[PDB]
């Protein structure tokens, strides 16, 4: 289980085919991969002042 | 990043946890719920190893 | 308006599709064709 925070535009870009600022320079998921990811909203509980 | 709890919606964060499973390899450690049954050794069965 | 849309021509310019996520985030991008990350790989004769 690997947990982190990433805003709103790469939740579906964490797929193996998609690449960019996150897959090349952050958490990279391999071309073949078995497993499931889980994400939820953080509109106020992880937004702060 | 960083903002007040109301912002331009697209920057609102997300908490992502992955679950990268793996199979084959060593004897298993994670198993899930068990319904284990005693053994027979000379007849056909519907086994689950 | 949805009945009279503007058909803007984009030509003769370098298109960096990486820096798009700041102008209007929370999109879908629904790429019926070229992949989301593959725009910055090939040339386009006309973009509208
Ligand atoms: C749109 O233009 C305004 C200035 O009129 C600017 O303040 C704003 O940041 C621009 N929005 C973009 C580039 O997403």
């Amino acid at each position: 289980a690997d947990s982190f925070v990433i805003r709103g535009n790469e939740v579906r870009q964490i797929a193996p085919g998609q690449t960019g600022n996150i897959a090349d320079y952050n958490y990279k998921l391999p071309d073949d991969f078995t497993g499931c990811v889980i994400a939820w909203n953080s509109n106020k509980l992880d937004s702060k002042v | 990043y960083g903002f007040r709890p109301t912002y331009g919606v697209g920057h609102q964060p997300y908490r992502v946890v992955v679950l990268s499973f793996e199979l084959l390899h060593a004897p298993a450690t994670v198993c899930g719920p068990k319904k284990s049954t005693n053994l027979v050794k000379n007849k056909c069965v519907n086994f689950n190893f | 308006s949805v009945y009279a849309w503007n058909r803007k021509r984009i030509s003769n310019c370098v298109a960096d599709y990486s820096v798009l996520y700041n102008f209007a985030p929370f999109f879908t991008f629904k790429c019926y064709g070229v992949s989301p990350t593959k725009l910055n790989d090939l040339c386009f004769t006309n973009v509208y």
